[PDB]
């Protein structure tokens, strides 16, 4: 049965050290020779950094000499010229090499900063360069003599030292040394001793260098690396075909700068490698050495020294460091990401004629980017003889040829996608629908998801081209499947604004209208009196109408009903579908309603019966909008009658306040902040001034005398209705228009006081301007800094899987609706929807189960548990989630854009990571950075201190810059003293037993204690609660869920307290112990123990402890990942997302969730 | 810190000289020579090789005056072996004139190459007495258990013999009775011992000292030289200093100076009031500037390429002011022992040229090289057709007979490796040539049907 030796489907990927003769494994060769190509025949001199003799041929299947230039004579060589006959594509993939005259240092883990080479050698940096430049000579050896092994004589040392101990003791100085040093050493051994000395002193600065050191090594050891090899005898140079020597027109060239830099190492190196045959002065040659370790690190990581220039330019070159792709941090830093194929793009328009599932895509580009699809189709039905021509009629645009091209497209969508992709929402999949115009063409419905308006944003678009993909963009991105926002429950394929104008147009009641009162069959007859110029729409009328309820057994009961109503709301009633009460349309509808409606359709029949309502709710809302000619022209702005007589009355105070001033009974700081209320109250009259009278002063009369109902000037039913407006805004066309604050921050005694409908006089203005620029601003910079938050999320939630099914533990977290003193911030509902309980719930009175265990909670039972008083909710949510390396479908809860709960393998943390991080570009201590500092973990500046222990407090010492505290246990130990600067004011009772994590100090506390101390479902709830308070805010409605996954990364580390086998002190994935606790628990032995203690880690500082490293080394610095990573010759066994994708094999969660499973079962499968 | 300052300060150990301890040396120097001259001087298989080449580059500068010489040396060596060998005046006075022998040795130069060479081969022939000689030790100190107290007492003695041997097993002692269990490789290792005494003509006792000599002599000059360089890291620099930024980096031209200089002590003599630096500073600029132009640009370029360039650029910017406007190829070439398009071929292998990685825009921050495009790789719709080439060619030669497609295909390669000559092709199949000529034909007869290849024609 055999093993393999070919090429096979590996996983995983091994990195490590690079022996010599390792390296010479790869090299096909040693360039030798600075040249390049031949100068006058541009053909590359062998052998030299380009060759053939060793890379490659130039040319597909051709030796260099060409004697043998045949698709035949392939693996031959050429007699004369070192070349098998091979594509040219070798040489960009064989590698060379090059001997050194002096070892030499690898710049990467000789600064990479905590040196390699230097802790390893516990020997500091200073001194090793000082060996290496030559400085001083060091000891290597010393033996039982005068001196230290690690130890360093200046020359003068050294030889009075040489002339006492002949031999017997060894110092060098120059690479060798080190060189000499490492091959040297024994580390299995220090470590003993370093175990020993762990154990022999008890000291925290120790045993965290100590341990910490020791940890580092026996990791070294555990590699298989040499440390011999940190130093360099052989390089590898880099495939000439990737530093390439391109030809230009005009025939000037252009290379890459490692060129010039591998130049210079051959350079120095051969003079040097000639130096010693000419037995130069060491005087010399030492220089030499010293200039060779320079042409490296410039090679290697230029910009860790002098920086070599760019030859040529003035400009820095290139160093294979600075190519590494990914290479990001910290931080930024975006990816493009590669370009691709089947692609492209264009202006967008409108298009209502769309059904929720299309989009107008133009002949023109649907042509050019199904190309071959249409090569095949036209030769399959056979219109072509050959492709070559297929070609010619395309190329022709023949008439054929449009015909046939919709019969590649019938059921193909292809991916729509706009400017900055936020939430996977940025890309939908459409079929399409073949158009003339050079224009994109959207459903308006979905607009509101992208964000695109049509003031020229472009969206772009792809094509799924594996079977696969075309149902992937079928089942999962078609459009309909996305119109839950899988942020927060609600729809996001609202009714936008030109539309939900026409819904409230027609859903409206005018007082006395060509109807007032009749009756009708039903809507039928409803539509039929209107379009007969009969009836206005909203003229009240009672009708006959059934609607239907599903209230029995899964089934559908009708009912009818006189139903007093209006006309328009009848007309509506036509588009409702079923279970769906009329009450639903009787009213006014706003847009607030209307999504709402949208929902509820939705969580009743479900699906397709939602969706193809949407349609047909749209189309419609378009179509009365246009009837009822809403517009505006300047007369529809009412500035209130009365608005000049208060100001004038404000304008009054002031003169006062000021009177009073000048008569000094009162202050400047007063008098200001006394002044600019009574402006501030004025423009809340001049507010509501207006507004009380826009509103409904339509007063009209039926019959009698007069009645006064909501208003229809055309710009109320714009804000009225939620299509658009502001009463904010409004205020600022009709009464006064706010105040404006000049730069300062420092706002101005004088508010704004025209508007707009008034002219703005140029002072007006003039202030008017700081602000509108300031505020574009801030958006310029809030969407930077949104952004480079995200890209933090993401880069630490993301290799986050819904895998256990249900982990099934009864450990969840305490809901209670949010109530900030006043009123209920926010209900307890909304907060409880959608998950899934730990325990069974009991009425107010008991012996009731209302809801059972672990049940997901969906409207119904909410709507029971609203009708029993129910009030506060213990709760499955993910940080409870037993599950480790996963997620459990249980513990989570159930979004999604579609209903039920979640189903395995969803990518539930870049989803998370997702809902949050978009909306943030609208946020507003407090705001965005505000948040930053909830999940980076941020103390604040000056933090509360608690109750470290419950138990009787007393003060101890005194004074001496800080009060040492002495808590004092009923039983236990007692001996907590802290010391405190009592520079700050206390709060604590002084005869008082404090229970541990009280009040001890007031203002902000810094989470790590309240996990440390509170608890975890503590903790857990001040990340939120106080995140949520900033949205909530801002009316921004994100799920805590999502919080809750990222707070799940944060606390991926925690503490051990004993032992058994690890290590003590050490900090540790909560995950790895979990396992490992478990493997002695009835396991090997009780061993013994060990308890941990959790940790509160900063997202950031989180992220970059991926399992993975090739995640991580794109997070943060990546010199050091690396530098740091093939020391302890670690592999990525793959498993997270991103590392797949760089290698671009198949994603672990998604659809390839399914398939990656089937594999590593066969992992570790016999 | 910062390798040049430390090149500088290293260099700081001024250690001047004034003519005094300048021309002290240059004996010193002098004297290793000769002392090594004189050394070598003394090798009748160093001389008796120059007989065997000497008869080797005759049977293949005025060959009969270098006739006339090899004879004096001839005629002196042979009279020299007779008193030895003959033993008159006991390597007293026989011993004379195996002194003025060497002496006839010690006049006149000749080839660097054949030295090192004969140099080697003395010390490597040295090797092998040490080579032979390591042997005997292990074998019989460590072997058999013997002291070294007692090993280099009798050894020593002769050291080819093997009197040591059987006297140090008939001493009786303890150590002695061991020295047996090697008597098959004492007997191996004296042998070739005595024969390098008869390879090199001399007793393996005296051979050392004079390879010594020369090896001491050797020591003496290189030291000495040494010394003279570390003098004049200071001349270096300054005219070094001249040909900076030249397409070359600076510790560059000074390393190279500083063998254009450490070349210079070599050719010298001291023998001559010409003061040594200006003769440094030929041998300097030498290496420097000849060091640039060869090694500096990405593309090497040969000399006269480098100065008939200057020649141009210089002369274009006198140009310049003359026709205080712009010269035009054919006007500068006028102004030129050159030819045109000569010309205009040089301008293009200037310019060094353009890093890719340079950076163009930040329309994403592009760079250079992130737009060259390919011009090998083949275009997937060109490279499909080609597969429906196959084919449908495929297609065809089926619809033939199954003895004319494989005369075509042969004649094509086609599903076949070389394409077979359409003579060979008879030869194969007999039945030639001309025969299967129109057997060809018989195809290409067929296209009243080539609607297919027709159309993936165009
Ligand atoms: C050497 C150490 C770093 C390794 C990397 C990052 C190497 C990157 C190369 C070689 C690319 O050129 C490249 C790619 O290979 C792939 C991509 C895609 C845009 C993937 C980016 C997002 C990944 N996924 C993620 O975040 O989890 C959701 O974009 C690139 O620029
Ligand atoms: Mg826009
Ligand atoms: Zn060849
Ligand atoms: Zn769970």
């Amino acid at each position: 049965l055999k093993a393999q030796t070919k090429t096979e489907e590996f996983d995983a990927i091994k990195i490590a050290l690079a022996s010599p003769d390792m390296i010479r494994s790869w090299s096909f060769g040693e360039v030798k020779k600075p040249e390049t190509i031949n100068y006058r025949t541009f053909k590359p001199e062998r052998d030299g950094l380009f060759c053939a003799r060793i890379f490659g041929p130039v040319k597909d299947y051709e030796c260099l000499c060409g004697k043998y230039k045949r698709l035949k004579h392939r693996g031959v060589i050429c007699e004369k010229c070192g070349v098998e006959v091979t594509q040219t594509k070798v040489r960009r993939e064989r590698m060379g090499h090059i001997e050194l005259a002096s070892p030499t240092a690898h710049i990467w883990f000789l600064k990479s900063l905590p040196s390699r080479i230097g802790l390893l050698l516990d020997m500091p940096l200073r001194d090793i360069e000082r060996v290496l430049y030559f400085e001083s000579y060091v000891v290597i050896e010393g033996g039982m003599t005068n001196l230290e092994r690690q130890q360093i004589l200046t020359e003068e040392q050294y030889l009075d030292a040489l002339e006492e101990f002949g031999d017997e003791f060894d110092a060098k100085m120059g690479a060798e040394a080190i060189q000499a040093l490492l091959k040297s050493m024994d580390l299995e051994q220090e470590c003993e001793q370093l175990r020993e000395e762990l154990n022999e002193t008890n000291s925290e600065t120790k045993r965290k260098k100590l341990t910490k050191r020791i940890k580092l090594l026996e990791a070294f050891v555990q590699s298989g690396n040499k440390p011999e090899w940190m130093i360099l005898t052989v390089l590898p140079v880099l495939p000439p075909d990737l530093r390439p020597l391109v030809p230009l027109d005009g025939g000037r060239f252009a290379t890459s700068d490692l060129n010039d830099l591998y130049r210079r190492v051959i350079n120095r190196n051969n003079r040097l490698k000639r130096l010693l045959d000419l037995a130069a002065p060491d005087i010399i040659v030492r220089n030499e050495k010293r200039m060779l370790q320079e042409a490296v690190d410039a090679l290697l990581d230029n910009g860790r020294r002098g920086r070599a220039i760019t030859g040529s330019n003035k400009r820095p070159l290139k160093s294979l460091a600075d190519m590494i792709k990914g290479k990001q941090g910290r931080f930024r830093q975006n990816l493009l990401g590669k370009r691709v194929d089947y692609s492209g793009r264009s202006v967008i328009t409108v298009g209502p004629y769309l059904r929720l599932h299309q989009c107008g895509l133009p002949k023109k580009m649907a042509l050019e980017l199904f190309k071959p699809f249409i090569y095949g189709k036209l030769e399959l039905r056979g219109l072509a003889t050959t492709i070559k021509a297929a070609k010619k009629m395309v190329e022709r645009e023949e008439a054929v040829v449009w015909d046939i091209l919709d019969e590649v497209i019938r059921e193909h969508p292809v991916l729509l996608n706009r400017a900055p992709t936020l939430h996977r929402l940025g890309i939908q999949a459409f079929e399409p629908v073949l158009i003339e115009g050079k224009a994109i063409q959207l459903h308006p419905l979905v607009c509101a998801a992208y964000n695109a308006d049509f003031d020229g944003d472009q969206m772009a678009v792809h094509v799924p081209l594996t079977l696969e993909a075309q149902l992937e963009a079928r089942a999962l991105m078609m459009s309909t499947n996305n119109i839950l926002s899988p942020a927060n429950g609600e729809p996001i394929i609202v009714p936008s604004q030109d539309v939900v104008l026409g819904l409230y147009y027609m859903t409206r009641d005018c007082v006395n209208a060509k109807g007032e009162g009749m009756v009708l069959t039903g809507p039928k007859e409803a539509e039929r009196l209107y379009r007969s110029g009969l009836a206005s729409l909203h003229a009240r009328v009672k009708v006959r109408i059934t609607e239907y309820e599903k209230d029995a057994n899964g089934e559908l009961v009708a009912k009818t009903s006189l139903k007093d109503t209006t006309v328009g709301r009848a007309i509506l009633w036509m588009i409702v579908p079923k279970g769906l009460p009329y009450s639903i349309v009787n009213q006014a509808l706003g847009k607030k309603a209307i999504s709402k409606m949208l929902n509820t359709c939705y969580r009743i029949l479900g699906l397709k019966p939602t969706v193809i309502f949407a349609d047909q709710i749209m189309y419609t809302g378009f179509a009365y909008a246009a009837r009822s000619g809403a517009s505006v022209g300047i007369d529809d702005m009412v500035i209130p009658e009365k608005k000049h007589e208060i100001i004038s009355e404000a304008e009054a105070e002031v003169a006062e306040i000021q009177e009073q001033f000048q008569s000094g009974l009162v202050t400047a700081g007063e008098r200001y902040n006394k002044v600019i209320d009574i402006w501030a109250a004025a423009n809340d009259r001049v507010s509501k001034a207006m507004m009380d009278n826009l509103q409904t002063e339509t007063v009209i009369n039926r019959d009698g005398q007069e009645e006064k109902q909501v208003s229809f000037n055309s710009i109320y039913m714009m804000a009225d209705s939620g299509a658009r407006g502001s009463a904010a805004q409004i205020r600022q066309l009709a009464g006064m228009r706010g105040l404006m604050a000049k730069p300062d921050g420092s706002i101005i005694e004088t508010p704004i006081t025209a508007n707009f409908r008034e002219g703005l006089n140029v002072l007006q203005y003039f202030i008017s301007t700081h602000g509108a620029r300031k505020g574009l601003a801030d958006t310029a910079l809030k969407t930077a800094n949104s952004g480079y938050l995200t890209r933090r999320l993401v880069d630490v939630a993301q290799d986050l899987v819904v895998t256990e099914d249900d982990c099934g533990t009864h450990e969840g977290i305490m809901m209670t609706p949010v109530i900030e003193g006043g009123d209920v911030k926010e209900p307890l509902r909304d907060r409880v929807l959608g998950r899934v309980t730990a325990e069974d719930v009991l009425k107010p009175g008991t012996a009731d189960i209302l809801v059972p265990r672990n049940t997901l909670l969906h409207e119904q039972w909410c709507d029971l548990l609203e009708e029993n008083s129910v009030d506060a909710v213990k709760v499955r949510s993910v940080v409870s989630c037993d599950t480790d390396f996963g997620v459990c479908a249980h513990c989570y809860g159930r979004d999604l854009a579609r209903g039920h709960i979640i189903n395995k393998g969803e990518a539930i943390g870049v989803i998370a990571a997702q809902s949050i991080g978009e909306p943030g570009t609208q946020l507003t201590t407090g705001g965005l950075p505000r948040v930053a500092d909830l999940f980076e973990a941020r103390r604040p500046k000056e933090p509360a201190i608690l109750a470290e222990i419950s138990g009787i407090v007393s003060f101890g010492k005194e004074t001496k810059g800080k009060r040492r505290l002495v808590i004092t246990p009923v039983d236990g130990s007692d001996p907590y003293e802290e010391m405190i600067p009592k520079w700050r004011q206390l709060n604590v009772f002084e005869g008082e037993r404090v229970e541990r994590g009280d009040v001890i100090s007031d203002g902000p506390e810094a989470p790590h204690d309240i996990l440390r101390l509170r608890g975890v479902h503590a903790v857990t709830r001040y990340i939120v609660n106080e995140v949520q308070d900033v949205y909530r805010l801002q009316g921004v409605k994100i799920n805590d869920k999502h919080i809750e996954v990222i707070v799940r990364q944060m606390l991926r580390k925690a503490t051990i307290v004993n032992a058994g086998s690890s290590d003590f002190l050490e900090g540790e994935q909560v995950e790895y112990s979990r396992v490992k606790i478990a493997n002695r628990e009835l396991e090997a032995n009780g061993k013994v123990g060990a308890t941990y203690s959790r940790d509160l880690l900063g997202i950031t500082k989180a992220s970059l402890a991926t399992e993975s490293f090739i995640s991580a080394a794109s997070f943060q610095e990546t010199t050091r990942v690396l530098t740091e990573a093939a020391v302890a010759g670690k592999r990525d066994e793959l498993r997270g997302l991103k590392e797949n994708v760089i290698v671009g094999r198949l994603i672990p969660a998604g659809t390839g969730y399914a398939y990656h499973q089937d594999r590593m079962r066969r992992r570790a499968a016999g | 810190t910062d390798p040049v300052r430390m090149y500088m300060r290293e260099m700081g150990t001024v250690e001047l000289l004034t003519r005094e301890g300048e021309i002290d040396i240059a004996k010193r120097i002098e004297d290793g020579i000769n002392q090594v001259q004189c050394s070598v001087a003394e090798y009748p298989e160093a001389i008796t090789y120059l007989l065997e080449q000497y008869d080797r580059v005759e049977a293949e500068i005025d060959p009969e005056l270098a006739r006339e010489k090899f004879a004096e040396l001839r005629a002196q060596y042979v009279v020299t072996r007779d008193t030895i060998k003959a033993k008159g005046r006991s390597h007293a006075t026989a011993q004379e004139e195996i002194l003025k022998l060497s002496e006839v040795f010690k006049q006149f130069r000749l080839v660097p190459k054949q030295f090192d060479y004969l140099v080697n081969s003395m010390r490597v022939m040295m090797d092998r007495v040490r080579t032979q000689e390591r042997l005997i030790m292990k074998l019989c100190v460590e072997q058999c258990k013997m002291p070294k107290k007692n090993f280099i007492t009798l050894f020593t003695g002769n050291e080819t013999s093997d009197t040591w041997f059987n006297a140090a097993i008939a001493m009786n002692k303890p150590w002695s009775e061991k020295l047996h269990d090697v008597s098959e490789e004492v007997h191996r290792a004296l042998q070739k011992l005595q024969q390098i005494e008869e390879e090199t003509g001399l007793t393996i006792e005296q051979v050392k000292d004079i390879n010594r000599r020369m090896s001491i002599g050797e020591a003496k000059a290189r030291r000495a030289k040494k010394e003279m360089v570390e003098a004049n890291l200071r001349l270096v620099i300054s005219i070094a200093k001249k040909y900076t930024n030249r397409g070359l980096q600076f510790l560059d031209l000074i390393q190279e100076g500083n063998i254009g200089l450490m070349k210079a002590v070599d050719k010298f003599e001291y023998r001559r009031g010409y003061k040594f630096s200006t003769y440094a500073t030929w041998w300097i600029r030498q290496a420097i500037t000849r060091s640039i132009a060869d090694q500096a640009r990405t593309i090497r370029i040969p000399v006269h390429m480098i100065e008939t360039i200057n020649k141009l650029n210089r002369i274009s910017r006198q140009m310049l002011q003359e026709m205080g406007r712009e010269p035009t190829p054919e006007e500068l070439a006028e102004r030129m022992l050159m030819p045109e398009d000569k010309i205009r071929k040089v301008l293009k292998i200037a310019k060094e040229p353009i890093s890719m990685e340079t950076p163009i825009g930040d329309d994403e921050d592009s760079h250079l090289g992130d737009f060259i495009e390919d011009t090998t790789l083949e275009l997937p719709l060109d490279s499909a057709t080609t597969e429906s080439l196959r084919a449908a060619t495929h297609d065809v030669l089926a619809g033939l007979t199954a003895r004319e497609a494989k005369v075509l295909r042969m004649r094509f390669g086609i599903d076949m490796n070389t394409d077979y000559t359409l003579e060979e092709v008879g030869k194969q199949f007999d039945v030639t040539r001309e025969r299967i000529r129109q057997i060809e034909a018989k195809a290409l007869r067929k296209l009243r049907h080539p609607s297919r290849s027709e159309v993936l024609r165009s």
